[PDB]
Parts: C-alpha cells; structure tokens; sequence
C-alpha cells in the first residue's frame, strides 16, 4: 500500500487544529522528512528541536532510567510548539507541530 | 550525531580523539563557549598546545593551522573548530 | 525575616499558572469526554410516558453531571446568584449569601476549587450582572437595598461607587438588575427591582 | 490477454489502459489493501482524465475508504480545483462526512487549499459544522483570506456564495486571460 | 423580577409577591399597560422567551411555572411536577420547546413540553436545595447552585437544536403551543 | 502571603501532584515539597538547564520572543517548568492520575 | 512512502502520536481564552 | 539598506586603540565588500596578516563560542550590528 495517504491525512488532521502553524517529521538525525514550513525555517526548527530533545532525554534518563520521554511541549509568548519524540531501536523520530495559542477561531 | 567532518588535516587516531573529546564536551555541557573551552583544554592537556577551537552553528572563520594539526566537523548541526597555532 | 518568596514579584502569576496545569490535566479527560474526543405527581407520571422516555434509548434526553465549582471558604453560603460575563462565556461571577455577609467569587474552568478571583461586600448579594459594553463593570443588588458597581479590572473589594439613601437606597432588599443594552453610543444605564416596591433606573454619568 | 490492473494503469497515467480494463470488465468498484476504489486513486495521484473516465464509466463518486475519507476529500488534499469541480459535478457530496467527522471544507481550510474552499463555499458547504476535534471550518482555514471567505459565507449564506462563484468565476477568466496572453 | 421585551425596550414584564404579573412602561410611569393573574404565590422568576418575544415564562413559589402570552390576563400553561416550590427557570437558548427550573427540595428540572407539558424530561435531585440557575451561552451545560455553595454543571444530552434554525424553532413552538392550549376562544366568533 | 500559601497547600492537595520546587536564580532551591533533597537537588540542577535550552531555542527562533511554560511528558512522570527573570518553578505531577 | 509496519514507519509514529498532539491543541484554546480573560480587558478599558 | 553606521560595540579588546580603530576599518570594509562570512574572514586576516605581523586568525558569525590563547595586545571580539568579529595572533 501507498503510506503517503496515512501521513497525509494524519499531517492535514494535525493541520486542521486552531492556529496550527505548520508540521514537521524529523529523523534521528535532525534532519526533516516531510515539512509545511520553508526550508530555512524548517531546517532551524529540525536543529534546535533534535538538540534540544536529545539533551531532554538524556536528562531523563538520568533523573529515572526507567523512565523515558514521551511528549514535549514549549509554548512561548506568540506560539508553542509540541515535540512527539519516538525512540525505537530502528529509527528515532520527533513530530514537530507548531500552533499559534492565541489565536481566535 | 554521527561527526561529520568536513575539512582534515589530521591523523584518524586523533581525530577519533577530537570526535570523543566533541562529544564528552557536549555531553557536559550546554554552550559553545564552554564546550570549546573544554575541547582546547582537553587537546592541550593531550597533543602539544597550543590549540584553539571555535564551537557553533554560525561562523565564518580563515585561520592558519600548523600541518597536522586542523580539523572542522560537524556533531548533529553544530559545527567545531579546531587548529593548532602558537 | 523576609521569605524569598516576596523577592519572586511573579510568583503568585506562576502558581495560578500551574494551577492551570494541574487543573486542566486533571479535567482533560472530562472535557475531551465533553467535546467527543476518542483518545406525588411524580409518582402520577404516566408509566406509558416513561415507557415512551425509555423506548427513546440513548435518543431520550439525558443528563451527565460534569464537574463542580466548590470552595472552602464558599462552603456554607447560599449560592445567591451567579451570571457569566456578557463578553466572557466562561467566566462565573457568584454571588454566596443568604444580614449575612456577601462574597464575591469569579469561577472558570481554569480552577474548580478556588476562583480566579474573590472579594468580601457587607451584606449577602442578591443580584449581579455584567455590562455588555464594558465587562469588566459588575452591578450588585444587595440585600440591604444597595446598587453598587465593582470594576473588576482594579481587582479591589471596594465598590467603583455606591447608592446611598440620599442617591436613591432601596429600603428592602434589591433582587434584580440588569443593564441596558440601548446602543453603545449612548451610556448603559441599570434598572434595579426591590420587594419595597420600587424598580429604579440608575444613570452611571451622573453617579 | 491478462487482466490491466486499473489501479497500475491510473498510477503510471495510462488513462487508455484504465478505459481498456473498463471495457473488458474490471470493476470500477474495486476497492485496494486500503479501500481505495479507483476514482479515490486516480483522484490521489491526480489523473483527471481517469478521473472523468471512471466517473462516465460508472465509478462511486460518493466512494470512501475504510476510514471515511472520500474522493472529494482526497481531491481537497490534493488541492486541484478542475478535480474538485470535477467531482463536484459528478455528484460528491460537499459535506461529506469523512474521518472523525471531517467535511470536505473542513478539510480543504485545514490546508488553506484557496480554491478548493471557495468551490466548495459555492457548491453549499456550510462552515457551521463542527470536527470531533471541537473546531470550525474557519478555525481549520490557514490563510486569512480564505478564513475571510468562510466567515462571509456564515452571515451571507446562499447569496455570498453567488457572490463568490461571480468572483471565482472572474479569477479563473483573469487567469485564462493571462495564460493566453503568455 | 422584571424582563424586558425585546420589541421594545421601554416596555416590560415584571412579576409581584402577590402572584400578579404587570406589562409595563418604562415611557407611561403611572400605570402597567397589561395585567396578568392566576398565580397565588410569589412569582420569583419571569421571562421573555428568546424565541418569540410576545410569549413569556415565569416561576413562582406556589410550586407551579406558568406560561403567558400578552394580551391573555390568564396563564397559557401551567406546570407543576411536584408539591415544591421551584425557584428559578431559564429558557433553553439551544432549543424553543425547552426550559430548566430548580425546585426548593433540590431538584434540576429540564421540561421538553413538546414532548411533555406535565413533567420535566430529565430530573436531578440533590441533598441541598437549589437557589438559583443559568444556561452556558454557548454550550449544553446548566450550572445551578444553592445553600452549599458548590455550583454544578450539568451536560444536556438530546435537547439542543443548535444547528437548527429560528424560523423552524418558532414553528415548532407554535405548533407546540397549538396543540397543548385548550381552544376557549374559538366559542364566540361563530355567533357574529 | 496568606494567597500565596493558600495557593502552594491547594497545589500540594491536588491530585497526582508528585513534588513542587520553587528555586532561585542561582540554582539553589528556594522551597521543596520533597522530603528528600537529594531528589530537590537533582531536579534543581538539571531541570532548569534544560529550561535555559529551551529559552534559547526560543530566542533564536525569534530573539523578540521568549520562554513561557515548558511541559516535559514522559511514561511515568511529567514535569512542568514556569522559568522567570527571578526564580524557576519546577514541578513533578503523575498526568495519568486524572484516569485514577 | 516505506511501507506500513516496515521499520521506521512514519505512519506508525504519527498514528501513536497524533492524539497527544491533538489533545495539547485542544488544551491551547482554553489556555488562550483565559488569559484572553484578563488581557483582552485592557481592550475594553482603555 | 540601513545605510546609518552600525556602531562598534566592542565587547574584548586587549590590543592597542589605534590599529583596535584599524581592526574596526578593516571589518567595516570587509563587510562592505563581501557578504560572506568566510570571504570577510579571509580578506581581514590578509590584510592583518600584510600590516600586523602575521599570523593572525580571525573568525566572524552570529551564534557561536570559543577558547583561544592569543598572544598579548593582540585579540580582540566586538560587533557591527549584530555580527559578531573575534580576532586574535597565534603563531
């Protein structure tokens, strides 16, 4: 079966959502896979989520090594972004999905 | 964050030694300040100062390097710098 | 000894915020279950007419208790009115009295056991109600007779202004109020109904 | 001769090939490992001409898969507006109700698909309707100016969506104009 | 209690301790322009319905709600599911046919009377009793509150017509109202 | 002070809210709802690090914005972070305990 | 376009975690219109 | 394009003012010159390199951080708007 009509209903239903911004897939690597965004501003928000979730978990896992992440959530004054991080033996992978609060419908 | 390097004029034993003490840095720390400084501590300390390294994702940098003695890589996306000079 | 507490100028901010966090993590489940997110005469009722309201099955109109507004220091006063701002659906300005004194609390869905926020009048409340133009204005009926008007914006228990005997004081208590919505170009005045036989229009303007 | 897989022949374009396999017999209600009947795949992969081809030969144009979504929704994703009008002609229904309740203009606004939105406003999607998310066709709009049409659709109703089909009309004639004048 | 009418905002309905209610006019201060009889208790509560603005419900302590159009100095309808007295009621803004009220023993009423004029379709009872209540503007939700303290809030399932339309709205309230009113006028214009 | 209390002993009587930290600027915690500080120690020291991240990604996005409120969900506990000019509030609560 | 179950299924991930992100989207808006209580009051004050 | 003069906000200068003033010139006309933070680099350590007694380094970007050891009266780290220029003598 085709998998780009899973993700892209899962990518349009995430997009519907109030004052959704836009979408990202990130590899282990910090590298994008499927974004909504430009590519610059895509590539900025790979980075600094990819380094920022890493140090996250490795926080984590210090403070209960049986513990490990499963969601991230940063809202700022104008905007939050949520980070879904998977960690599974063969691929690692963060869903980056960034949505303006305050926004009115 | 497999280490991506871009320029080498190294030995691959210290190399993999600048790619360790990278990431021990890293590991450690939180700013390119201080992950540069442990890096030129640590390459001192290890292989004959001086040395001087340059830790970030913004960074534009002509330098001389003795022979041997330079590297400039990547860990993830973020860049670092090392020459030997003086 | 000055706790540190009083140097953090934003604390009390931060500790409503995570009363925000726990609040709203402990009632997600309510409101996700809300909003359908999968993650003698009554023994004279008619047993044909409940037989019908039964046959109806899940179409029969039904009710689901959701959650409760309840505050320790609201225990024990009757809950004499309650209104939601004119231009905030989900805000609940209670009034709590049976003279006993009143209180004043401003409920949401951000904190069901303490209000966002809380002040103290004289006497038990009897009517409450927001202005449409200017929300934050809250004209009080109270139990003594008294009309005042409360801008919540200032966060104060003192009233904006007052109506006393020589400006117009009901003599029994004050049951209903109400503003009046006749364009904003012109000013909204109140109208005020009293068991002493008097229902009152009241203009801001002239105090 | 074997049986031409339709579906292979929509994908690779092959719109005489999918008409061959219509002719001899292949059902043009077939659905995939996933449901996809194949107007829904050529809709997907954007073949209008198998698109209309399926839809003269008899495909379901009211066709949805497991999960709910329907040709029309597929065409919203894709963001064609000559596939939308397509099936829009051929019967989809506006409002259909696709997965956890999404609608077609629900779905073409949680793009911000401009053009998709505004025929849909025209063909009579109603933005009143609500997701099972608890969000509105104007809520689900990305671009301010298509949140802008869904807004006067809901105070203008049928007589703003005339207004907006004379308006989309005049866009797509603007440009015609210009590609012929290029 | 008083309520404005939406036809005009100079004339109103307010109701007495002496279960009479006054069509009044805030420009003619001398006397109400209508009068309304029948309840011999306290009327607490009186309404304009949203709907139709000339036909009005109101709750009186006598243990009864009544229903009211002008020009009638009789009740159209009188509800009465119990020997309590209901304090408050609040038309439903989802539907024309539907009205919440709150007893004196603690009880949450919500009457559908397309569907029954004699009791509420949907009943609560709690232990404390019940002072006053409210319908959230834009959700099924009723928050009532009383002698506890505690406001609670009550989802409404198979009552809402929020999708539905004003215009059918009136016509299922007139079509109500034709069928449950007795036909006591219809009498005399024959004999003319 | 009386709000302050008031607001600190509902946020201890809510449900599933495992441990509240109030700490200062310097990394030393000002108030600890643990009854054991080493466990308050830890959380000081590296939760807060990871609050310094977040506001810098934050600025580099756009150094006109800055950190707000940071959420930290993982299996078994969820930490939420409310980082100002002055101090850090960090906090441990079980968000599943809404289920329970 | 990796098939489904196949390792590094972004499908699979995106399914698992698709009603966290939507359950986070939709506490924003009573976040938003909360704080709306108290900022958008300035509005009608001044 | 911002044609005002983003002024020297020096943050480190252990070197004389004089050819500090000279380093601010060179950086100025570097950028003036060049939009590339590897040819600004290369083309300020040249001309340090011809008129200061090489060798120099020298290393211009927005976001990053470092540790060197320069020789005495002969480093310096300061911006022009918000690019930051660090430069220092080693060998």
């Amino acid at each position: 079966m085709v998998d780009i009509a899973a993700v892209d209903e899962t990518f349009k239903r995430l997009q519907s959502h109030k004052g959704v911004l836009g979408i990202i897939v990130i590899n282990a690597e910090g590298i994008a896979i499927r974004t909504t965004f430009d590519n610059d501003l895509t590539v900025q928000y790979a980075a600094l989520v990819s380094h920022f979730t890493v140090k996250a978990r490795s926080a984590v896992r210090k403070l209960d090594g049986d513990n490990d992440l499963k969601f991230l959530r940063i809202r700022s004054k104008k905007h939050e972004i949520m980070i879904a991080p998977e960690f599974e033996r063969s691929h690692e992978y963060y869903l980056v999905v960034v949505q303006d609060p305050s926004r009115e419908a | 964050s497999k280490a991506v390097i871009k320029n080498a004029d190294m030995s691959e034993e210290m190399q993999a030694d600048a790619v360790d003490c990278a990431t021990q840095a890293l590991e450690k720390y939180n700013i390119e300040k201080d992950i540069a400084a442990y890096i030129k501590k640590e390459f001192d300390r290890k292989h004959n100062p001086t040395w001087h390294c340059i830790v970030g994702r913004n960074f534009g940098s002509y330098v001389t390097h003795e022979t041997k003695h330079f590297i400039y890589f990547y860990l993830g996306q973020v860049a670092i710098l090392l020459f030997k000079s003086g | 000894v000055l706790d540190p507490l009083l140097s953090l100028r934003g604390l009390p901010d931060a500790l409503e915020l995570m009363d925000l966090a726990i609040n709203q993590n402990n009632y997600l489940q309510q409101l996700l279950l809300y909003r359908d997110i999968q993650p003698v005469a009554e023994s004279n009722w008619p047993e044909e007419l409940l037989q019908e309201l039964a046959d109806l099955g899940d179409d029969a109109p039904r009710m689901e208790h959701l959650w409760d507004w309840s505050c320790p220091l609201t225990a024990g006063k009757n809950v004499a009115c309650m209104g939601w701002n004119k231009a905030n659906p989900d805000l609940l300005a209670v009034g709590y009295g049976s003279e006993p004194r009143g209180l004043v609390a401003f409920w949401s869905l951000k904190n069901l056991q303490h209000p966002l926020w809380w002040f103290e009048v004289k006497a038990a409340v009897t009517a409450l109600d927001f202005s449409t133009y200017s929300p934050n204005l809250l004209a009080l009926g109270m139990y003594d007779g008294t009309v005042a008007i409360y801008d919540i914006k200032s966060r104060q228990g003192t009233p904006s202004m007052e109506s006393d005997v020589h400006s117009g004081k009901h003599s029994d208590p004050v049951w209903k109020v109400k503003w009046l919505d006749h364009g904003p170009e012109r000013d909204e005045p109140l109208v005020s109904i009293s068991t002493d036989g008097r229902v009152t229009q009241w203009s801001i303007a002239k105090g | 001769e074997e049986p031409i897989d339709i579906f292979q022949a929509i994908k690779e374009g092959d719109y005489e090939a999918v008409q061959i396999a219509l002719d001899r017999g292949a059902d043009i209600e077939q659905t995939s490992s996933g449901g996809v009947t194949p107007l829904i795949q050529a809709v997907q992969c954007g073949a209008e001409q198998a698109v209309e081809i399926l839809v003269q030969s008899g495909a379901d144009v009211h066709a949805a898969t497991r999960s709910g979504d329907t040709a029309l929704h597929w065409a919203a994703y894709g963001g064609g507006g000559a596939l939308v009008q397509l099936l829009l002609e051929a019967g989809a229904n506006v409002d259909a109700v696709g997965d956890l309740g999404n609608r077609p203009l629900h779905v073409a606004a949680s793009r911000g698909h401009d053009q998709v939105v505004g025929l849909l406003l025209t063909h009579n999607a109603h933005t009143a309707f609500k997701n099972a998310y608890g969000n509105t066709a104007l809520s689900l709009a990305t671009g301010a100016k298509a949140q802008a049409w869904i807004k006067r659709v809901a105070e203008g109703g049928p007589g703003e969506r005339s207004k907006l089909a004379a308006e989309l009309a005049a866009l797509e004639a603007e440009a015609d104009a210009k590609a012929a004048e290029r | 209690a008083f309520d404005f009418s939406g036809r005009d905002e100079r004339i109103y309905v307010a109701a007495t301790e002496d279960g009479w209610l006054h069509k009044c006019s805030t420009s003619y201060s001398e006397q109400y322009l209508e009068s309304y009889r029948g309840h011999m208790g306290p009327v607490y509560q009186v309404q304009f319905s949203p709907y139709k603005k000339d036909m009005f419900i109101s709750s009186s302590g006598d243990w009864t709600i009544r229903m009211w159009q002008e020009g009638r100095d009789t009740p159209l309808l009188t509800f009465q599911a119990s020997t309590n007295e209901i304090n408050d009621v609040q038309w439903c803004p989802t539907n024309s046919t539907v009205f919440g009220s709150v007893t004196a023993t603690g009880r949450l009423e919500i009457w559908d009377f397309a569907l029954s004029t004699v009791k509420p379709v949907m009943h609560q009872k709690t232990p404390a009793k019940l002072s006053c209540m409210l319908f959230a503007p834009n959700y099924p939700v009723v928050v009532c509150g009383g002698e506890d303290g505690t406001v609670k809030a009550y989802r409404l399932y198979n009552v809402s017509h929020e999708y539905d339309t004003l215009e059918e709205q009136l016509g299922r309230l007139d079509a109500v109202i034709k069928a449950n009113v007795m036909k006591k006028e219809t009498g005399q214009a024959g004999q003319a | 002070m009386s709000d302050i209390e008031s607001t600190l002993t509902r946020i201890q009587g809510h449900k599933g809210v495992i441990g509240v930290i109030i700490v200062n600027n310097q990394g030393v915690p000002l108030r600890s709802t643990f009854e054991h500080d080493a466990m308050t120690k830890q959380y000081a020291d590296l939760v807060p690090g990871l609050a310094d991240l977040a506001r810098n990604l934050v600025r580099d996005l756009d150094p006109q914005n800055d950190l707000e409120f940071l959420r930290i969900r993982s299996h078994k506990h969820e930490i939420m972070v409310a980082a100002k000019d002055d101090f850090v509030l960090l906090v441990i609560q079980d968000p599943n305990a809404a289920s329970t | 376009r990796r098939p489904r179950n196949a390792p590094g299924s972004v499908a699979d991930f995106l399914e698992r975690v698709r009603d966290q992100c939507e359950v986070a989207l939709v506490q924003n808006e009573i976040t938003n219109i909360f704080r709306d209580d108290l900022s958008s009051l300035n509005d009608e004050a001044d």
